[PDB]
């Protein structure tokens, strides 16, 4: 399940 | 630096409770099914009808249509008539010795009433997030044709969501141009996309066909109404709450050589009521900016370790796949994937924000970017001011309704939160 909110978390 | 027990931690937002929330896109996603036709070496465009007569000429088993799935709000016998009456005109274009680039359908009892002549809360079904989900996947064929640029396009050219931009752009440019130039009539619209397959001969492929109403958009927000018929593979039993809006035929019998053989599988026609505006066709038509600015995001990522390693390192993220961005989140952990998933996954977002604009996303997407600033502060140790939390859950909560998408985006948030202030 993508989440693109995980980006902000690199 | 105040004392703990008074920090603020902000909450989850509060997603509404009510009956699953239902599909309220132009046209098919993931369910679509395309007829398609191999076009010739040279090509050339032909005419929407002629290629739509031969894409539905690939296919052999058409059989006589029946309602399998009922619109709950609306006259079914309407909508069975609709479609035999899309048939006729057919074989009517068929029989005729030219075909024509338009043609203006009969103005039936059945299309006057199907083309006209919600506050109440839904929550959130998992299927917005299977949407997201394969819009992010690759498909087989390039649905663009032709810097940082270059290794861009390699990524995003085979990707679901660009064979969203080419749909949304087709279809919304011929129901314009048609909207100028027939007001009156009832005009019937192959919905059309172009791509090229692996092997590299370009292919034509049909969706189904929109009925366009009356059409005089002397302003922007002016609506026009139509009809949607959409092929699909997709049992309507499945999720019939998706479907709520539509009324859906069985129209054929369809071959798939299945992972024990070949199967049988029902083909579907998924037809419903829905309206546009002159501002939204537009908007349609530019979905290529969608292109543009996940771009620009995914160049200003690579702005960060090219400013951080005095070296741009895009040969190096691109050409090797071993860097890795979070991109995903299942409870065993978060999924990480290569700059290609990261492309693909940002213009999913950039495309479905196009696709589900509503004044709903406008609020949500204006409210919760305050909140999320806050939240990475707080995640960064550095003490915002959260004195206006209150106001601020209030200005967001209020867009979360029914509207699939934002819902969607609302749960995400919500899990972004988890993670963040951990």
């Amino acid at each position: 399940d993508y989440n693109p909110y995980c980006l902000y978390c690199k | 630096s105040i004392e703990p027990f008074l920090r603020t931690t902000p909450r989850p937002l509060r997603l509404p409770d009510g009956p699953l929330c239902h599909q309220r896109s132009k046209f098919l996603l993931m369910d679509a099914l395309k007829l398609s036709i191999e076009d010739p070496s040279h090509e050339g465009e032909g005419i929407p009808l002629y290629d739509a007569i031969k894409c539905m000429k690939t296919f052999f088993g058409w059989k006589e249509p029946n309602i399998v799935k009922p619109h709950e709000k609306g006259i079914n016998p309407n909508y069975l008539m609709a479609w035999k009456q899309v048939l006729a005109e057919l074989q009517d274009i068929e029989n005729e010795e030219k075909i024509p680039r338009t043609k203006n359908m009969k103005r039936t009892s059945q299309l006057k009433w199907a083309l006209g002549e919600e506050p109440e809360p839904r929550s959130l079904a998992s299927w917005v997030q299977n949407e997201f989900n394969k819009a992010c996947e690759l498909t087989d064929s390039s649905w663009i044709e032709l810097m940082r640029r270059n290794y861009f396009t390699a990524e995003v050219s085979h990707c679901r969501a660009t064979e969203y931009i080419m749909k949304g752009v087709y279809i919304n440019t011929a129901l314009l141009n048609a909207s100028c130039a027939a007001m009156d009539d009832f005009q019937l619209i192959p919905m059309i996309s172009k791509c090229r397959t692996k092997e590299g001969r370009r292919k034509t492929n049909l969706y189904g066909f929109i009925i366009k109403g009356r059409s005089h958009l002397r302003n922007d927000t002016d609506v026009v109404n139509f009809v949607s018929m959409e092929f699909s593979l997709t049992d309507p039993r499945l999720e019939p709450h998706k479907w709520e809006k539509y009324c859906v035929l069985e129209i054929g019998d369809m071959l798939l050589r299945t992972a024990i053989g070949q199967v049988s599988r029902p083909m579907f026609l998924y037809v419903r009521t829905n309206g546009t505006s002159k501002i939204k066709m537009k908007w349609g038509m530019e979905m290529r900016r969608c292109l543009l600015q996940s771009l620009q995001q995914i160049e200003s990522m690579i702005e960060a370790e090219s400013s951080v390693k005095e070296k741009d390192m895009t040969k190096e993220f691109f050409e090797n796949k071993s860097e890795t961005w979070p991109i995903g989140e299942s409870p065993r952990g978060v999924e990480e994937g290569s700059i290609g998933k990261v492309c693909r996954t940002l213009l999913a977002k950039s495309v479905f924000n196009s696709l589900y604009a509503s004044p709903q996303l406008e609020g949500f997407s204006a409210e919760s970017r305050k909140l999320l600033l806050i939240v990475q502060a707080l995640r960064d140790n550095l003490e915002p001011g959260t004195f206006d939390l209150g106001g601020l859950y209030e200005a967001i909560e209020e867009c979360l309704i029914n509207d699939p998408w934002v819902l969607l985006n609302a749960s995400w948030f919500n899990s972004f939160l988890t993670h963040a202030l951990k």
